[PDB]
């Protein structure tokens, strides 16, 4: 951030992230993901894109078997006919060069990484029966992932 | 030039999302702790979730004024409304495959401050209803659904998730040409 | 509101004193569009 | 409302009038509507007012006969003189292309375009001009009307678009010497 | 300078847009003859030499702190090192809420001592910080700026934007003797009513001879003459 | 020989103004008026009540104008100059079907009639539609009249088309000497017009509404907008900025100044000063009242526990207030085309007819109760008569309105006059003119030049030299040649593609990272934020080229506001241009051959994304290249013909980009007077003043402008022989000199017609 | 107009990628206005006094300006050889669209063609952003008049 | 309306040349220009008095009120 | 200050309680960051 203003880590006086005005964005671009720390304007998104690309390729390969992780999806609405659905939809089929794919159906779409969230997002599942109703809590977020419809 | 399946599963499974925007999502190089959570509530065909995450009275309390403003602050109040979002799924990996289960009505967890309401309600103690007037007259008339809490159980809702998704199986047939036209 | 009143018809351009009294339509004039005249004298 | 107050219609204009339409019908509400159409024709007089399209108006200032307007080789003669001072500080050169224009188009049987960023080239207007035997510059050596002599310098001469105005000095003209006045003031 | 200069002349309104103060000088030099001057008047300047205003706490005690910096005092030639801002404090926060006892600990840091159903000291700290840095330290409080300039000639003047008269008259450096605003209403509470006069006439021909117009000067004689 | 795409281009306007003429804002406007919104408006007032007698309801299932079911053929109408002889108006009836109740439980339709509705000339309704000049001349109409008029009493009406601000759109207005910075947005919902400040006073942000008593301090509305963990409101209105936050800390610690809050008791601080509403309902005076306060604070209707959206909103306009107090220049221009809206005659008359129709349902509802109010003899039969009575009063409204251009209009409580102007009949380019004439909105403080002055934004918009003289002088705006005004588009649609697109819902994302990335806004309001603006808005403009989209739906990337902006709403003025693409037009000369061979026409070349519409907006983000010869690869679009930037008025001047701009707006001024022909019926007309020359001739200097409008089918004006030289001094400070026996021989010779109408009424007696 | 042309996309490069010496009472945008703005003043006046050196005699808007009867030298320049640059409200042609004066320039232009400066002269006529910059200024002058 | 019968500036008569300037437009095409010239149309106000005229008169017929 | 509330984030505020102690109080929860030997400083650089 910028020249800010001064027993548990977690429950200190919260203060806000200040950065002055004359780079406010020079800061943007490195706390987009320095916010994270997971375990011209063409050429610039398409390597950010790219890079994002890597960094969900990074956190599948992260994801293989951890029981507590979660990553929401956001797919169109409206998807390729086939809710009454169910099995196999289709595939994250990762091309060459480093950049990923979807193939929700046979038409082909891009995926992204999404916007970040920095709050604790936490999944839960909500049962709700006339004999006893319990939140079973699951586990929680890490990441968003947005897949677009291309043409 | 690799594949990673995708699965699509739980139909009549509901799912939610909660937000807290009190609570940082990491605050060092690992993911922060989850909060502790005990005595939740919900309500049907208004869907409010309300959380009570309890404090600590070790330190950073301020007993006296808690206990002479407001008498029960033991449990910080996390209150946050569900919003239909169509597109919106959760994903985990099991066998190199991508298990999706549609979320609905995601949460953003803000502070309550019950204490406050009924505080002030203390001090203060001495027709169609259209639009927002309903939201809230049904939110202060029918209402008062309790909800147990059980956290932990996972492994029987993954094993359903990949139950449900190991038998069916059916092919796409739609062109993409009207794929497009169907946005 | 077009209720007139007696500091109606006084007060204004078109009223009373800067339209009638000092200020006003006059007799044996006229008004048409000028032309040259080059051969006229100048008074 | 047997009696019939007269009530006629009276025709009050300086100059005459003629009836070319009486049209008898009824409105939509049932009663009789009457128009009578009046028509009257005006010959340009000094006072008229004329454009050119360039926004240089100005009324006609004086009418002369044909012979003391000046002519060129062939006889023709200007219909309107236009003065050469309203252009050096209005700078409405558009004006003086339109005059070349459409001096090569007569010539050339061919209607011009001065259609804005573009229209007809000056540089082919003045070969139009010069193979039709005129001036590149349309120019034209005159002879003055009174004397006969030739005119000292060269005189813009061709054809320009001249629209006459509604503004028309006959319905300007007005003279009050008494007359009605005003029942509250007692004035004009 | 035109229609409404003279608009604001006759209908003379004692407030107007662009007021000029053509303050000539004793001295011929920029480095430290009229800067020094120019610092002599000015608008604000405890934002210009504080560097920084604190906000400083502790167990039982609050301090407002400001770390006053030499530098600018020396750059820009002015005449004020910690009394001056002390006192000119003083003032500044008794109008505003109020000043009792101000301190100074040295090395340049002039602190604030504040101290009083609740949330009162609060308060008062947050509005004092917010309106401490926007106080009048050094010259004059009336300036908008001031600006030194050439007449197309060698030597230095300053015209300064500001509604004050007799104190840049009386400012040192300055010749008080030749020293005329554009300002009609000034002229008269400070000169008298034939320097008014004086300054009702140059002023109209000053707008009158800028556009090229020409007026005989004895109809704005006149025209001062019915005005005063 | 072979087409040169270069100076081939041009033909798209012609192929353009084949389809969509001059007059075809009115045309377009009063079509969708009589073919949906009448619609529209009986399905708002489809069913009127009465407290007695609940076995009754009468039921408006269908309406229609001129066209009865008993035959397929449509009704006749009296001809247009028929009512303009006669003094009637020209309009066809007001047709609708009726479910009324019988007593003996009978359920029936009808086809019954409500008034008469005015009709423009050569609209669906007119029986100028699709003639042929064969039609025209049997009709004793010309077939070069523009239409888009209205003939009521026999007066020739036009609905001027209005200039208004855009409608739920915010301003942000700084101040000097004041030092306020003022955001205001005009909620123009159906049945309320509000206007929601933000003002910033002694430092500190508030909001001041016409129904609120008080100005509100801003961290209090957040708070009651569901915002209420006082760090994401600074994350709001600041985001992560040094001078942002410290300027709006003052407002963040005067929430706590009163007292500190939760959101219910800052909905009970909003609803202490909510005035009233005339005393009824008056058992609702609580923290419920709160509600109405907040869904009445602006456009967005929130009915639910959310307020997500409305309180985004007001954040994003806090905002917008403090980055205009740090940076002055980050204030909305008043005077900017793309703050504009038209409106127009469609939307005017839709306006009127709903009220008036409004009025016709209380007065028949009252009427149906003094009917059945009676204890005995309360026979159903024939409920009809007193729509059969009361129906003037439909016909009679519309009348009076479009007569005398007042318009009042209950409903939203306006009196505006000057709505509607007469048909100026001076000359055929009088008449054009004075269609595609645009009025500016009152009260813009007239003392000052700001609206008056010319914007660069109003590029091939509105032309730039037909602009009036006198009082009026850029408050009255000419359509430029070549331009469109886009309709209402549903919203609904174009938020689920931007969904499905990439933009995560606002509902999803946290305070933090929304000023991190881009915010894509719908009509001004914001609907979530995207990774790859530039991305979303290329996929976009790729869905509108290939017709996914609606082509008037805009999109353009705001840079310093990080946003991407979507606008949906009609008035917006926008004019075609040709793609470029890889530095390249996308028309190059086989569509042009195709489009000379007579398939393809225009609308063709959008249909198949060589062309498309760019609003002001759009072309914020645009780079246009004015020829085909100076085309670079940063560049995004091609103009059809530069010299669409004058409108139809301006084209009869020959070069006038050699002449100084003040002579060519005088030529527009003088061009309107001109006496000339009128019309190829000009002789049949029977009109109050009508200057008519005897010998026109058309100009051999024209333009393509003069025969785009057919100025060379009615020209005014003669071509004199002129010699510019000083001449007998009778010339001198602009007089002419004439040659007698050119005027002896018919030069500028003209006649006067003037009309005189008497009426032998009828009396009493 | 070339040698001046590129000295003030010289100055434009200088107040872009480095920085010009702001002026005593200019900060580095008013000091480049100013700047330029008496380039294109100085530019126009040689250009203009070319044209009037140039000039035929039995010239007839030389004679009229001469006699004094009608127009000026400006004007005779302004017709024949440049019609120099459109002042709007005191100062070049503001920006219209988003820091930039119409979309037929590039974006963050300064640069005299887009800013108005006229190159052409009436004779030679104007291009549309150069006829469009000449009407602000003529209505400009015009709502002045009212 | 109806063609001029006199050239407005000299005077030549100019009348007479309609119809046959129309049927050597229509019939045996020609230009407008040499269809001019070969009328004796040479000066230039001649040649306007035929090339600039709109024959209103033909689409005013179209009214005809006595049919 | 311009500091916030470790539980709600709310606005964190100074306050003087028993023993005269400049504790950080939040309102609205039992929140209390008390002051012992440390100093809590909030400059803004001016230029
Ligand atoms: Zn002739
Ligand atoms: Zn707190």
């Amino acid at each position: 951030x910028x020249x800010x203003x001064x027993r548990i880590e977690q429950l200190f006086p919260v203060r806000p992230v200040r950065v002055r005005h004359e780079d406010v964005e020079t800061v943007k671009r490195e706390i987009q993901e320095a916010l994270s720390e997971k375990p011209k304007e063409a050429a610039a998104e398409l390597e950010l894109l790219n890079a994002d690309h890597q960094h969900i390729l990074r956190k599948l390969k992260k994801m293989n078997n951890k029981p507590e992780r979660f990553m929401v999806f956001q797919l169109p609405t409206r998807l390729p006919a086939f809710r009454e659905l169910a099995g196999k939809v289709g595939s994250i089929r990762v091309h060459k060069s480093g950049k990923l794919s979807v193939k929700i159906g046979n038409v082909v779409m891009d995926i992204g990484k999404g916007a970040e969230t920095t709050f604790l997002q936490d999944v839960i599942a909500l049962s709700i029966a006339d004999d006893a109703s319990s939140a079973e809590l699951l586990g929680r977020v890490d990441g968003k992932i947005v897949v677009t419809p291309q043409i | 030039i690799e594949e990673f399946p995708l699965k699509i599963s739980g139909e009549e499974e509901s799912l939610h999302v909660f937000q807290y925007a009190n609570r940082p999502r990491l605050v060092g190089r690992k993911p922060a702790e989850h909060p502790f959570i005990s005595a939740a509530r919900y309500k049907p065909k208004s869907h409010l979730w309300e959380i009570d995450i309890p404090l600590d009275e070790q330190a950073f309390y301020n007993k006296d004024k808690a206990e002479s403003e407001w008498n029960g602050v033991n449990v910080q109040t996390l209150k946050g409304v569900g919003v239909e979002n169509n597109g919106q799924y959760a994903a985990f990996v099991k066998d190199m495959q991508v298990y999706l289960v549609p979320i609905e009505r995601v949460a953003q967890l803000k502070p309550f401050f019950k204490y406050i309401d009924d505080a002030n309600v203390t001090r203060k103690q001495e027709n169609r209803l259209t639009g927002s007037l309903l939201a809230h007259k049904v939110a202060d008339e029918e209402a008062n659904i309790e909800l147990t809490w059980a956290e932990g159980t996972f492994e029987q809702f993954k094993d359903t998730i990949v139950k449900e998704a190991e038998d069916k199986t059916l092919v796409a047939l739609e062109k993409q040409e009207d794929y497009i036209d169907n946005l | 509101k077009p209720i007139r009143g007696f500091c109606q018809r006084l007060k204004g351009k078109q009223g009373r004193f800067r339209g009638n009294l000092s200020g006003k339509r006059v007799d044996f004039s006229g008004r048409t569009v000028i032309s040259p005249d080059p051969n006229l004298s100048i008074d | 409302s047997t009696q019939y107050r007269e009530a006629p219609v009276i025709y009050r204009g300086p100059e005459p009038s003629h009836i070319d339409q009486v049209m008898m019908s009824v409105s939509d509400n049932d009663q009789a509507l009457i128009k009578v159409l009046l028509r009257q024709n005006r010959r340009p007089e000094l006072g008229d007012k004329f454009s050119s399209r360039h926004g240089q108006k100005g009324v006609c200032g004086i009418i002369v006969k044909q012979e003391d307007m000046p002519f060129n080789d062939q006889g023709i003669v200007p219909d309107i003189i236009m003065n050469p001072h309203g252009f050096p500080s209005r700078m409405t050169v558009g004006k003086m292309i339109e005059l070349i224009s459409g001096k090569a188009g007569v010539l050339n049987g061919t209607l011009e375009y001065g259609t804005c960023f573009g229209g007809s080239k000056l540089e082919d207007m003045s070969k139009i001009l010069v193979d039709q035997g005129f001036n590149y510059s349309g120019k034209d050596m005159l002879y003055s009307g009174i004397t006969g002599e030739c005119l000292q310098a060269y005189i813009f001469f061709g054809p320009i678009y001249y629209q006459k105005l509604k503004h028309m000095v006959l319905d300007k003209m007005h003279a009050r010497a008494r007359g009605p006045r005003a029942v509250l003031t007692r004035q004009p | 300078l035109g229609v409404p200069r003279i608009k604001e002349i006759i209908n003379a309104s004692k407030v107007i847009s662009t007021p000029i103060i053509n303050a000539v000088l004793v001295n011929d030099n920029d480095e430290r003859a009229a800067r020094v001057v120019k610092g002599r008047v000015e608008k604000t300047l405890l934002s210009d030499v504080a560097f920084y205003v604190q906000d400083v706490y502790k167990d039982n005690l609050s301090f407002i702190q400001v770390r006053i910096d030499l530098g600018t005092i020396d750059k820009l030639q002015l005449e004020l090192t910690i009394e001056d801002i002390a006192v000119a404090i003083t003032r500044a926060s008794k109008l505003k809420i109020q000043a009792s006892d101000v301190n100074i600990i040295g090395k340049d840091r002039i602190a604030i001592n504040v101290f009083p159903s609740e949330n009162d000291v609060f308060y008062r700290m947050q509005q004092l910080r917010r309106a401490l840095p926007d106080v009048v330290v050094k010259g004059l409080p009336d300036i908008s700026r001031a600006v030194i300039n050439i007449r197309d000639d060698g030597k230095r003047e300053l015209l300064v934007e500001g509604y004050g008269l007799r104190d840049v008259m009386c400012t040192d450096g300055v010749i008080g003797s030749r020293t005329t605003t554009n300002h009609v209403l000034e002229v008269f509470s400070v000169l008298g009513i034939e320097a008014a006069r004086y300054s009702i006439i140059r002023e109209i021909n000053y707008t009158m001879s800028n556009h090229g117009m020409s007026v005989d000067p004895r109809h704005i004689q006149l025209l001062g003459d019915v005005m005063t | 020989d072979e087409i040169n795409t270069a100076q081939d281009k041009w033909h798209l306007l012609p192929a353009f103004l084949k389809v969509k003429g001059l007059v075809k804002q009115h045309l377009d406007s009063f079509n969708y008026f009589v073919d949906t919104d009448l619609k529209k408006i009986i399905k708002a007032n489809q069913l009127i009540l009465s407290d007695v007698d609940p076995e009754f309801y009468l039921k408006y299932v269908d309406i229609r104008v001129g066209k009865k079911s008993s035959s397929s053929t449509k009704d006749y109408l009296t001809p247009p100059h028929e009512c303009r002889l006669r003094d009637m108006t020209y309009s066809a009836p007001i047709y609708v079907d009726i479910e009324y109740t019988r007593g003996r439980n009978i359920i029936m339709h009808k086809d019954v009639e409500i008034g008469r509705m005015p009709i423009m000339l050569r609209s669906n309704k007119c029986i100028l539609y699709d003639a042929d000049e064969s039609k025209m001349a049997k009709l004793n109409e010309c077939p070069l009249d523009p239409g888009g008029y209205f003939i009521v009493n026999g007066t020739e009406k036009v609905i001027l088309v209005q200039e208004q601000l855009s409608k739920n759109r915010i301003i942000v207005e700084a101040d000097e000497k004041k030092g306020i910075v003022q955001a205001s947005v005009t909620s123009s919902t159906h049945e309320r017009k509000s206007k929601t400040y933000v003002i910033t006073k002694n430092g500190k942000i508030y909001l001041k509404h016409n129904s609120i008593a008080e100005e509100i301090p801003i961290a209090i509305v957040l708070k009651a907008c569901g915002i209420l963990s006082d760090l994401e409101i600074m994350q709001l209105v600041c985001g992560n900025d040094s001078s942002y936050q410290d300027i709006f800390a003052v407002n963040l610690e005067e929430s706590s100044k009163l007292d500190i809050y939760t959101q219910q008791q800052a909905l009970e601080y909003i609803g202490a000063k909510v005035k009233t509403m005339r005393r009824q309902k008056l058992t609702i005076l609580q923290e419920g009242i709160e509600a109405i306060a907040t869904t009445v604070i602006a456009h967005l209707t929130v009915e639910a526990l959310d307020f997500r959206e409305k309180a985004l909103y007001i954040a994003m306009m806090t905002r917008r207030v403090v980055m205009a107090m740090y940076n002055p220049k980050m204030i909305d221009d008043r005077d900017y085309v793309g703050n504009k809206r038209l409106e127009l005659a469609g939307q005017l008359i839709s306006l009127l007819f709903e009220d008036l129709f409004k009025k016709f349902n209380n007065d028949f509802k009252l009427s149906i109760d003094k009917v059945l109010k009676k204890p005995n003899r309360a026979m159903e039969y024939d409920a009809l008569l007193s729509i059969n009575v009361h129906s003037n009063n439909i016909t009679s409204g519309l009348n009076r309105a479009i007569s005398t251009g007042n318009w009042s209009l209950k409903r939203f409580k306006m009196e505006r006059a000057g709505v509607t102007h007469v048909l100026s009949r001076l000359s055929y380019i009088s008449a054009l003119g004075m269609m595609t004439r645009i009025s500016s909105q009152f009260e813009k403080s007239r003392k000052v030049s700001g609206p008056r002055a010319l914007q660069p934004s109003q590029f091939g918009m509105l032309c730039t030299a037909d602009t009036p003289e006198g009082e009026a002088c850029g408050l009255v705006k000419n359509l430029a040649l070549m331009t469109h005004i886009t309709t209402d588009d549903e919203e609904e649609p174009i938020k689920k593609l931007c969904y499905v697109l990439g933009v995560e819902d606002i509902t999803l994302i946290d305070s933090a990272s929304l000023h991190l990335n881009y915010g894509v806004y719908l009509n001004g309001t914001l609907i979530g934020s995207i990774r790859f603006p530039t991305k979303f808005v290329t996929q976009f403009r790729h869905l509108r080229r290939t017709g996914k989209v609606s082509e008037f739906i805009s999109i353009y990337s705001n840079s310093h506001q990080m946003a991407v902006h979507i606008a949906t709403d009609g008035g917006r003025i926008c004019r075609p241009l040709i793609i470029v693409s890889d530095g390249q037009s996308r028309v190059k000369d086989i569509h042009l051959r195709k489009l000379l061979d007579g398939e393809l026409d225009f609308d063709d070349f959008l249909k198949l994304g060589l062309v498309e519409y760019l609003d002001v907006n759009e072309e914020n983000d645009s780079y246009i290249a004015l020829y085909e010869k100076d085309i670079v690869p940063s560049m995004t679009h091609l103009e059809i013909e530069p010299f669409t930037i004058l409108g139809a008025v301006a084209g009869l001047i020959p070069y006038p980009h050699h002449n100084q701009s003040p002579r060519n707006t005088y030529q527009c001024a003088m061009g309107k007077q001109a006496i000339g022909a009128i019309a190829y019926n000009q002789f049949k007309r029977i009109d109050t003043l009508l200057y008519l020359m005897t010998y026109p001739q058309q100009p051999m200097v024209k333009t393509k402008t003069i025969e785009l409008i057919d100025y060379d089918k009615l020209p005014a004006g003669q071509n004199a022989t002129v010699a510019v030289m000083s001449y007998s001094g009778y010339d001198i400070e602009d007089a002419l000199v004439l040659n007698k026996s050119s005027i002896d021989r018919g030069f500028g010779r003209c006649e006067t017609r003037r009309k005189t109408t008497t009426v032998l009424k009828r009396y009493a007696n | 107009v070339e040698i001046a042309y590129h000295k003030c996309d010289e100055l434009i490069t200088l107040f872009n990628k480095g920085e010009l010496e702001t002026q005593p009472g200019c900060n580095e945008e008013q000091t480049l206005e100013a700047k330029i703005g008496g380039l294109l003043s100085k530019v126009r006046e040689e250009v203009g006094d070319v044209c009037i050196n140039e000039l035929d005699n039995w010239n007839a808007p030389l004679i009229m300006a001469t006699c004094g009867s009608k127009g000026s030298t400006l004007n005779v320049s302004q017709m024949v050889a440049v019609v120099g640059q459109q002042i709007i409200s005191g100062n070049r042609v503001p920006d219209g669209f988003q820091d930039r004066s119409l979309p037929h320039f590039p974006k963050n232009s300064k640069t005299p063609q887009s800013k108005g400066f006229v190159r052409n002269s009436f004779f030679s006529g104007l291009s549309p952003p150069e006829f469009l910059f000449h009407a602000i200024s003529g209505r400009e002058g015009l709502v002045d008049t009212a | 309306m109806i063609v001029p019968v006199r050239c407005f500036s000299c005077g030549k008569v100019v009348g007479d040349k309609w119809e046959s300037y129309l049927n050597l437009l229509q019939e045996d095409e020609l230009d407008e220009g040499t269809a001019l010239s070969r009328l004796g149309l040479k000066r230039y106000c001649c040649r306007r008095m035929i090339l600039t005229h709109v024959d209103l008169i033909e689409k005013f017929l179209r009214y005809n009120p006595l049919e | 200050m311009l500091s916030f509330c470790p539980s709600c984030n709310n606005m964190l505020l100074i306050t003087s309680g028993d023993s005269g102690v400049y504790t950080l109080a939040c309102r609205s929860c039992p929140y209390e960051f008390p002051i012992e030997g440390i100093e809590i400083y909030d400059r803004k650089k001016l230029p």
